[PDB]
């Protein structure tokens, strides 16, 4: 899954 | 609320030890009281109240996945029946998940968004309104789906055009909103392309504008820019 | 119970599903509910039973552990006052814990170990009613503190004097008992020259008997009996 | 901390 902060 | 009779102070005071004994539920529990005091938050307050409900939806999401991975396996060809117990429990996580969204939303909704005047608090706000609606995107099935896609991205467009109006391309808050909302184009709108331009552009536009930068305000945004670089590598 | 209305077998089923998901507060909430169905647990179920509940009191007790170490330098010479919240905190995650803790001890006590007639059943779950009571003595700081840390010693005891004369010393429920029965002489009886003779014992009588055992049962034992020497290289 | 299971 690709990086969300 | 059960935080009513807590002061606001303390509610603050506890959410960091809650941090710390990594209690995330307690964290949002704590960070929701405080919001309900009806004050406006300061720049380290919104950010407990982000990490609080990150934490806890983010456990949700992986939990989610797990049990809808195994319910989709359940209906392929040749899989034995096993009842309706995947499926159930599968809506259970997903009906807390749904329900903390609602709660962050509303809070959110009532009052954070309308008495934030502040780029940095609106921005942020939103974004947090984005990523919440783009968490029930990613488990709705129904006839409110596109509408709760269209909330999501309505909410990042405000957002991203705040942030470019009235912040630097190295600001960590307009580069997380960008680094979310070229997720949200690639993972829920089905557009990769506009998901890898933002994230080209986004990375760009930090790049030129780092040398403005002291070394501290420097390793904050180039942390985030390597997420934008991440994200690149995994789609290209 | 809220899961008197669902299937013993479906609650077993979705105790396996939380786990798989590391849903560990539903995987208990769900073998509570098969426990009070009333009918003894299979070897399986027993080892779902306390794996769920290892779990949700493992995380309490790290979360105790942060906040008395915060309280405890809060109460140093020098320490600047900062009200009644850490110790509010901590009593609030410690009487979660010691609710999660008698819930335990009340499923053994009604009615799983007056019905357990085998030796494997009747020791796992007086080791569990052990454990628990260790739980509750880690905290304990009045008048029934000795009568706590008694009652894991006398569970642990009766465990012991039971899977001396029935079960060999390579089996894996003994030599789990003996690791945890040692770790109460050592962190909670005060009595560490006890607690090294145990594991000492434990381990060299399980060497003796493992040329008795298949691949997969040595295997088994092995993996405790690393525990035991882990242990020991810690303590001397 | 000590080894328990
Ligand atoms: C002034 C204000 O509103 N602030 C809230 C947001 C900030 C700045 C102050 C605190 C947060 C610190 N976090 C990170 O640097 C980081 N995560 C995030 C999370 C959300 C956003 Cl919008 C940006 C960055 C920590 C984990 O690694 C990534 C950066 C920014
Ligand atoms: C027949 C019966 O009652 N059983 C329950 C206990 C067992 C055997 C069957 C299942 C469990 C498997 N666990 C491990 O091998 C291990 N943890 C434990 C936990 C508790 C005890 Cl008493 C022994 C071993 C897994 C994690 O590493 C250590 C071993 C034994
Ligand atoms: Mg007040
Ligand atoms: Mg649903
Ligand atoms: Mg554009
Ligand atoms: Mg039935
Ligand atoms: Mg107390
Ligand atoms: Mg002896």
């Amino acid at each position: 899954f690709p990086a969300t902060v | 609320g059960a935080m009513g009779s807590m002061e606001r102070a303390s509610l603050i005071q506890k959410a960091k030890l809650a941090e710390q004994a990594e209690r995330y539920e307690d964290m949002a529990a704590f960070m929701k009281g405080a919001v309900e005091k009806g004050e406006e938050l300061s720049c380290e307050e919104r950010n407990l109240l982000s990490v609080a409900y990150k934490n806890v939806v983010g456990g949700q999401r992986a939990a989610w996945r797990v049990l809808s991975s195994i319910e989709q396996k359940s209906n392929e060809e040749g899989s034995e029946e096993k009842g309706p117990e995947v499926r159930e429990y599968r809506e259970k996580v997903e009906t807390e998940l749904q329900g903390v969204c609602d709660t962050v939303l509303g809070l959110l909704d009532s009052h954070l968004i309308k008495e934030a005047g502040d780029a940095e608090s609106r921005v942020f706000y939103l974004k947090m309104k984005g990523d919440y609606y783009r968490y029930l995107a990613e488990v709705a099935t129904g006839d409110d789906k596109k509408r709760i896609i269209d909330s999501a991205r309505s909410a990042y467009q405000e957002a991203m055009d705040i942030s470019k109006k009235e912040m630097p391309p190295t600001n960590p808050i307009r580069l997380g909103l960008a680094l979310n909302f070229s997720v949200f184009h690639y993972e829920i709108a089905n557009s990769p392309e506009e998901a890898i331009s933002l994230a080209k552009t986004t990375f760009d536009e930090a790049m030129a504008d780092l040398h403005t930068l002291s070394e501290d305000s420097y390793k904050d945004s180039t942390l985030i820019m390597q997420l934008l670089r991440d994200n690149l590598t995994l789609w290209t």
